[PDB]
């Protein structure tokens, strides 16, 4: 009857400081508090966190980005805490107006402060990518996380930097707001015909649904075979046990083919990087090559015409 | 035919309906009672799709569409060429899905594993049934369901969304999208981490789960663990699908207006309703 | 009793100092209420 | 570039979509080939190689260097079961089940199967045993759940089978893995923690009946458990679900 | 007072003092915000009306 | 009275000091923002109006 | 007793310096409020 | 006063100095931004108006 | 008592240097405010 | 100046130098962007105006 | 001054050189983009207008 | 101190080099500001 | 000192070569700015 | 200047060579795309105009 969804007994010992492969231990912190809720679901220990030079860079730039957007929101609220709470999710930093193009001459109230915040955010995100690469390297691991993050960065860069330059205007970029960037996506789909008829939109949606499908499948399988110690997959790769065998046989008797304890993770990483990569391509194509996706679909056998 | 380790697991037991009857394999597949049922329903649905394509007059697989009955039929039968085929295909699709889930249960109990996978699949079946059965039945007609076509069910999505203005102002929609995005992020991170531990720098030994724990503790200051990450993936996927089903079931049944107008209850709270500043003032 | 570990004398002394603090806070509140009621009464 | 086609209706969007189709075919081929590193080549039900092997060719070997001097592992490679399987054919034609010759839980076939893993304990990143009894683990204690130590153990037949004496803990993950259960004869067995339900005044094991607790494979060293012993125990306990349905 | 000193046999002083501080502050803020929300007793607006600040 | 020092045997001084500093700064900022948002006591605007800056 | 752990003579000196700081802070606050009230009273 | 130096026997000077630097920079940036957003005290626009730069 | 591992002498010298830095910073800020108030008084 | 050199007995110079470099570069870029954002002080646009570039 | 060589006893030259290379390239690309974005100092269109190529 | 391990002499020499660098950087900054102010004063 | 393991002589030699590279880069940049300013000045 | 060869003492030649190959190719492709984008310096179109190919 136990479904292994929540832990039923929770044990604590000395905190684990981690490995020392070639990490600079002076740049680590201490262990944080233990948390019983996280212990119910997963691990209870918090920390230690590594903070080196790239971490200082990322923290400074991201803090400045968050602070710039927040101070703009406070200016819009009239420095009123009540108005700030009420109209939160309604404030936004807008990019420059279309008349200014790509120029950096737009005023602070119009689009200059958006440019400042965007510079801060660009630096923060690229330094965080460098941090993921260097943290993988210090421990001697492969850089799979860095390249998957690079896929995500590719979509972010297309949305905020690459497509506005190809279109020749900063006004093409995304505002910094909660409802405002949602309105931005709706207007983007409306201006460019119907984004449903962008085929790379369709591929991106296929791979998003595929991520949900695959990782429900995989989480359920690991939970189902965890009675045999299936969740310790790194040693099921080195020493195949009955858990991996039973998982493979379930999926082979069900859908005709199966995976390994490592090939399934290759499937996983590719299924997610593909959603973000195809999305980047589809957004870059919108407006620069196709200005009306429904008409493109009519010309390409996708709409009745 | 068999995997190098498959032979010892193929034993006579664990069926739900029938006994030694239907207790055999066809190639790699296991075909029980519900295997036969699944095959029948799926083949019938696929042939009926092809026959609907014949009726419609198109052979382009991207233009084939099977439409539900018009609103004038309500929740009753329709002529085959004018909505009856859609109803038959819906019954076949439901039967195929439910028989697939029951076949998976039979495989689970033949292999001695838990039934997490059929439960997770049942969540998706319930989302499909929400879109095709529960919401049309509450709304009063089969024509509120979506058509069976590659690019026309996207037309259904577009029209249904734009009936209520901009659709990602629906709150449960916001929750479902957040869960979907978080799930894709978690899947990418998990696959990358496992691969990087199993495939280190060239000439290195394999890493251990301690190295993975250390990698994410160095990166973000917290590691959820292996059991934790698999529980998280299952729950993120299921919560995404559950909240999508909810946001659709409340859409044409309780709500009827633009959702951006729903968000005005927060703005019109009595203690800041009339303060003159900001966006809504 | 053994819930917290404080003995009888410790609990008594702790309560004495706690009551001192409570009465000081209450006296400040009473003066504040008197000032506000003189300025703009609510009865 | 809007409306700029090289031929027909072929523009940068069409070029991109066809390039992606070719890439996706190549990637699916790569992913399946990488999946094909365990359990291949395919076999006949009498053990010989199968005439049909599949569309995808077998990948080139790759080598893992195991930590702590545990050796190397080259996959795909020559993999043998290395254990006798007490199963008999029920049909001359293929595709039909194989019937246990004797006691399936004793023989380790079906849902009670186990794999000949390494007879060594699994290690952490420092070289110590990954799993230890909570008495051996210095500084460990039960934190936030119902402590099972001392609770009676009840099988699926409504009868008491012993009592919980210790908890075996995964030191790196800091999670409980096994329950050590002392039987009537003063011998201890290990139960996977994923297979028991800790109630208010008992521990319920639905997979196994009270008598069957005697047949759980034991550990040769009281202070540690090896991977082979974990497979034997977990296979037995899981096969109890199918093979202890009566009583 | 009479016998109340024995409440500390039961409740840990750290928990009680933290909860009490949070409770007192939130109560004070809530009463102040209620007084600010009424057009009367809003000491900022009535001083502006009394001295003609607008 | 005269024995409030014993509070420091109940509370860790550094945790209390951190919480107190954060609390005081947040309170001060909140009051300053409340005074800025009011048309009265907005010192920048009233200084601009007095000296004819606009 | 000292749950965090400080001798009564450590606690007394910590409280003495804390009172010094509190009184300095509050005196600066009184002067600021006096200046603001003279400039622009709120009663 | 004379006895404040004992704050350093409670707080680590390194952590205090880092938090103090971040606090001071963010406070100064916020005050400069507040002045810039104000029609008056926007020194750039004030100099633009005085010298007829526009 | 010395939670940081600093003695009385180390703390006194640290505080002396920190006071010197604080007074330098405050003098610069005071001069900046004096210049701005002469340039554009806010009262 | 007087005794500030003891700061290097408290802080690791590597961390201080990296923090200074990051802070100084980010601050300089922010100020330059603010100057480009003002219609005055945008040296490119005002050079264009004074030489009749556009 | 003339003691600046001692920075290499503090910093690893490999890290400094990679960071310097990426910083210099990014700064150059940024300044070129700034210049191309403005209608003036876009040398391509300046040459186009001067030689009447449009 | 024990925080970083530099001795008094090492720290003094490090601070001398750091201050030379700071004064050079500030001199360049002052020259730039003087040039800009002659070219376009902001007061 | 012990942060990198470079000898004082090693650091001097590396700094000399690095400064040669820096002067080469800066001279090319200065010539570039002179040529651009003659072609189209920005002041 | 005559001693820059010691750069290879500190950088792995293979990483540097791969990095500069990728860098140089990307730079050349970007510059060619920029030139093709502008109506001037699109050599195909200007040759078409020059040779009266409609
Ligand atoms: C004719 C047209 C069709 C074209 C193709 C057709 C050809 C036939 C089909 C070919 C398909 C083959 C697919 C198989 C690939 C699988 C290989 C693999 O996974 O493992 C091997 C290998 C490592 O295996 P391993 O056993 O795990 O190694 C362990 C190591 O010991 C230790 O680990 P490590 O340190 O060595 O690194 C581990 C990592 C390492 O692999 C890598 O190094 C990947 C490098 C990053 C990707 C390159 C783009 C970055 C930009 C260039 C700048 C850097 C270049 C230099 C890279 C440094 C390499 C030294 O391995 C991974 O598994 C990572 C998987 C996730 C990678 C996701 C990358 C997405 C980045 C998004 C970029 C977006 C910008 C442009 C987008 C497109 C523009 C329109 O990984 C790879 O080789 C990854 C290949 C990267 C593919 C890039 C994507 C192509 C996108 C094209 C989309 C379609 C075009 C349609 C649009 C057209 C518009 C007009
Ligand atoms: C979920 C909420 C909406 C909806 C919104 C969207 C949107 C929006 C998009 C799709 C897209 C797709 N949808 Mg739809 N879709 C719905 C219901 C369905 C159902 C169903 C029976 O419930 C099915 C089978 C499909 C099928 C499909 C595919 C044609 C395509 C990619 C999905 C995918 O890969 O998922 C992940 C699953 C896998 C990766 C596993 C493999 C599944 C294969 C690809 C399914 C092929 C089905 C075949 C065409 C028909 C049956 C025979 N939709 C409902 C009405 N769907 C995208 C597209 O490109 O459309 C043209 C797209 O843009
Ligand atoms: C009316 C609205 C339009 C429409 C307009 C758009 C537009 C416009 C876009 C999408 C995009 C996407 N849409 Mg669509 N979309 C519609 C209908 C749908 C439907 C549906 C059932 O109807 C579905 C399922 C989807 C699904 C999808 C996704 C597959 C895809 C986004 C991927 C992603 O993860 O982005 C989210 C992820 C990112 C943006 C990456 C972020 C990475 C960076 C590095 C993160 C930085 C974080 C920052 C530092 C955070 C600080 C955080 C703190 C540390 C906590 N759309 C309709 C037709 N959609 C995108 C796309 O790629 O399309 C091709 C896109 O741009
Ligand atoms: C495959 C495609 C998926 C994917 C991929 C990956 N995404 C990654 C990685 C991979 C592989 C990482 O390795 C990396 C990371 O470390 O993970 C833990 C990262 C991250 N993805 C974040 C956000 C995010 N991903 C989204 C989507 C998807 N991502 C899609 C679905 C979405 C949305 C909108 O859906 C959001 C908002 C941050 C949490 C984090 C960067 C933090 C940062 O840049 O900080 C730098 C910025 C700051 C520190 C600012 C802080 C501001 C104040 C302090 C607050
Ligand atoms: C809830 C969390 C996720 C979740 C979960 C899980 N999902 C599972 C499992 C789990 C756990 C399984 O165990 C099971 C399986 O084995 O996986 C390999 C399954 C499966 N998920 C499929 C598709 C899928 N999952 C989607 C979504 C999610 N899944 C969500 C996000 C989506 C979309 C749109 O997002 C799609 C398309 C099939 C591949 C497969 C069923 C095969 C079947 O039933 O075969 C039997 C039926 C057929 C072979 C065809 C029958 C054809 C009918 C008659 C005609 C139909 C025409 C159609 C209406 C036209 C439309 C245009
Ligand atoms: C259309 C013709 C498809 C069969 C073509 C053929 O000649 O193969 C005969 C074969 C003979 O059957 P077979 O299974 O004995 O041959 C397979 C032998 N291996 C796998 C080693 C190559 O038919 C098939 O195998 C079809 C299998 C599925 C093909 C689906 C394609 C889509
Ligand atoms: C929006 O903002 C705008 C654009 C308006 C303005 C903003 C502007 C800023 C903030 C600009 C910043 C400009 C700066 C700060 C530039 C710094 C330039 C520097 C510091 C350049 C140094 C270049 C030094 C270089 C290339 C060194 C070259 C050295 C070499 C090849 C030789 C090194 C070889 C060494 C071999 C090692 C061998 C030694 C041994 C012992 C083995
Ligand atoms: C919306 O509501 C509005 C805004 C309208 C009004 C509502 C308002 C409320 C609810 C306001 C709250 C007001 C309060 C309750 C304010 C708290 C005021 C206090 C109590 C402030 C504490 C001041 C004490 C201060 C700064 C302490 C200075 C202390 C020191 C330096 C301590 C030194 C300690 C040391 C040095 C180490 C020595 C160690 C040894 C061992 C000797
Ligand atoms: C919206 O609200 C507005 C913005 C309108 C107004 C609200 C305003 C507020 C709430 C303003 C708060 C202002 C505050 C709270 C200011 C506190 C400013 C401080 C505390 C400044 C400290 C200056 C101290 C400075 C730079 C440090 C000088 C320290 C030194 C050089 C460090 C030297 C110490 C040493 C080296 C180590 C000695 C080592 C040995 C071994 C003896
Ligand atoms: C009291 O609260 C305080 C004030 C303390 C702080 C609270 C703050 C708030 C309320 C913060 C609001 C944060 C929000 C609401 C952020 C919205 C973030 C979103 C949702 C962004 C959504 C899409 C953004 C996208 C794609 C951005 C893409 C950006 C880019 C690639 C960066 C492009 C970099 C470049 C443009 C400009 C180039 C210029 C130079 C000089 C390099
Ligand atoms: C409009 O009306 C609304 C709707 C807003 C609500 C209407 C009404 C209500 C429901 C108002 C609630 C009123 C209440 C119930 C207020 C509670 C007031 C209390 C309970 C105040 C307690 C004040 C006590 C205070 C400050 C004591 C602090 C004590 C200390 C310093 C002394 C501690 C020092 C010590 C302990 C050392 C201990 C000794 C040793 C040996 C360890
Ligand atoms: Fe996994």
């Amino acid at each position: 009857e136990y479904q292994n969804i929540f832990s039923q007994v929770q044990v604590r010992g000395p905190a684990d400081l981690g490995m020392t492969e070639d990490v600079n231990l002076a740049n680590r912190s201490g262990v944080g508090p233990f948390s019983t809720l996280l212990g119910w679901f997963g691990n209870a220990q918090l920390g230690p966190i590594y903070l080196g030079s790239l971490g200082v860079l990322s923290l400074f730039s991201g803090l400045m980005w968050f602070f710039t957007i927040g101070i703009w929101f406070w200016y819009q609220a009239g420095w009123n805490p009540a108005v700030f709470l009420r109209d939160l999710f309604f404030f936004s930093l807008e990019p420059p107006a279309p008349e200014y193009g790509l120029s950096f001459a737009a005023p602070l109230k119009e689009g200059g402060l958006w440019l400042i915040a965007s510079f801060f955010m660009f630096v923060a995100v690229w330094s965080w990518w460098g941090r993921t690469y260097l943290r993988a390297q210090a421990l001697g691991m492969g850089k799979h996380t860095a390249w998957a993050f690079l896929s995500a960065i590719w979509l972010w860069m297309v949305l905020g930097f690459i497509r506005p330059i190809l279109m020749g205007s900063w006004s093409e970029a995304v505002p910094y707001g909660i409802f405002s960037h949602l309105d931005w996506t709706n207007n983007f789909s409306l201006v460019h015909g119907n984004l449903f008829y962008n085929p790379f939109h369709g591929l991106s949606i296929a791979f998003l649904y595929g991520s949900a499908l695959l990782f429900a499948m995989h989480g359920a399988t690991i939970l189902a075979v965890s009675r045999f110690g299936g969740e310790r997959e790194l040693e099921q790769i080195a020493d195949r046990g009955t858990a991996a065998e039973r998982a493979a046989l379930f999926w082979r008797w069900t859908m005709g083919f199966n995976a390994t304890m490592e090939g399934i993770h290759r499937w996983a990483i590719w299924m997610a990087v593909l959603v973000t990569l195809t999305g980047g391509i589809g957004i870059l194509l919108s407006g620069t090559v196709v200005d009306n996706w429904y008409v493109w679909g009519q010309n390409h056998g996708m709409a009745p015409l | 035919a068999l995997l190098s380790f498959e032979r010892k697991y193929r034993v006579p037991g664990g069926t739900l309906v029938g006994g030694n009857l239907f207790d055999f394999w066809v190639g790699p597949f296991y075909v029980g009672f519900f295997g036969v049922a699944t095959f029948f329903f799926a083949a019938l649905g696929i042939i009926l799709i092809a026959w609907s394509a014949v009726l419609q007059g198109t052979w382009n697989p991207q233009l084939i569409s099977v439409y539900p009955p018009a609103l004038e039929y309500g929740l009753g039968g329709a002529p085959l060429a004018k909505g009856g085929l859609w109803q038959i295909i819906t019954i076949c699709a439901t039967g195929a899905f439910v028989s697939w889930a029951l076949r998976e249960v039979e495989i689970c109990r033949k292999l001695g594993i838990g039934y997490h996978i059929p439960f997770a699949f049942a969540f998706a079946i319930l989302a499909y049934l929400t879109l095709v059965l529960f919401r049309p039945v509450m709304m009063g007609a089969w024509g509120y369901a979506f058509p069976y076509g590659i690019w026309t069910h996207l037309d259904w999505v577009s029209n249904t969304g734009y009936t209520y203005g901009n659709f990602h102002y629906n709150p449960a929609h916001m929750i479902a999208i957040s869960f979907f995005f978080t799930n894709a992020l978690a899947l990418a991170l998990h696959g990358a981490l496992v691969l990087s531990a199993a495939n280190p720098e060239k000439g290195k030994e394999m890493r251990t789960p301690d190295h993975e724990d250390t990698f994410f503790r160095d990166l973000v200051g917290y590691s959820i663990g292996t059991l934790g990450i698999h529980r998280l993936g299952l729950l993120l996927s299921l919560s995404a699908v559950f909240f999508s089903a909810l946001c659709m079931i409340i859409t044409g049944t309780i709500w009827f207006d633009q959702w951006v107008d729903w968000w005005q209850w927060w703005v019109k709270l009595p203690w800041w309703a009339n303060i003159p500043g900001g966006i809504n003032g | 009793l053994g819930y917290t570990g404080l003995t009888d004398e410790q609990a008594q002394e702790l309560h004495s100092v706690y009551m001192s603090g409570l009465w000081l806070f209450s006296a400040v509140a009473i003066v504040a209420h008197l000032a506000v009621y003189i300025w703009r009464p609510w009865f | 570039m809007v409306g700029v086609t090289a031929f027909g209706n072929f523009d940068l969007a069409s070029l991109a979509i066809y390039s992606f189709w070719i890439f996706l075919a190549g990637l699916i081929y790569y992913l399946q080939t990488e999946n094909m590193r365990e359990g291949y080549p395919l076999e006949n039900e009498d053990g010989t190689p199968a005439a049909n092997q599949g569309p995808f060719p077998l990948p080139k070997p790759k080598t893992f260097i195991l930590p702590h001097g545990r050796g190397t592992l080259t996959v795909p490679g020559p993999e043998s079961e290395d254990r006798p399987i007490a199963l008999a054919r029920t049909a001359v034609s293929e595709g039909f089940p194989h019937a246990p010759t004797g006691d399936p839980m004793k023989d380790g076939v079906g849902p009670a199967s186990w794999v000949a893993r390494r007879d060594l304990p699994e290690l952490d990143g420092h070289g110590h045993n990954k799993i230890k009894p909570m008495k051996a683990a210095a500084g460990f204690h039960v934190s936030a759940g119902k402590n099972p130590i001392g609770l009676p153990v009840r099988g699926c037949d409504l009868e008491i089978a012993g009592k919980v004496v210790d908890i075996w803990v995964d030191i790196p993950e800091q999670m409980a893995r096994f329950l050590e259960v002392e039987l009537k004869d003063g011998s201890t067995r290990l139960l996977p923690m994923q297979m028991v339900k800790v109630q208010s005044n008992r521990v319920h094991v639905n997979a196994l009946s009270s008598d069957l607790f005697a047949g759980i494979p034991t550990i040769k060293s009281p202070t540690e458990v090896t991977l082979l012993e974990e497979d034997k125990i977990c296979g037995y306990v899981a096969g109890g679900l199918m093979y202890a349905a009566p009583k | 007072m009479s016998k109340f000193y024995k409440i500390w046999m039961i409740f840990d002083p750290r928990r009680v003092f933290v909860a009490q501080g949070v409770f007192l502050f939130l109560l004070a803020v809530m009463i102040h915000l209620i007084l600010l929300s009424t057009p009367s007793y809003n000491w900022l607006e009535i001083s502006a009306a009394k001295y003609n600040r607008v």
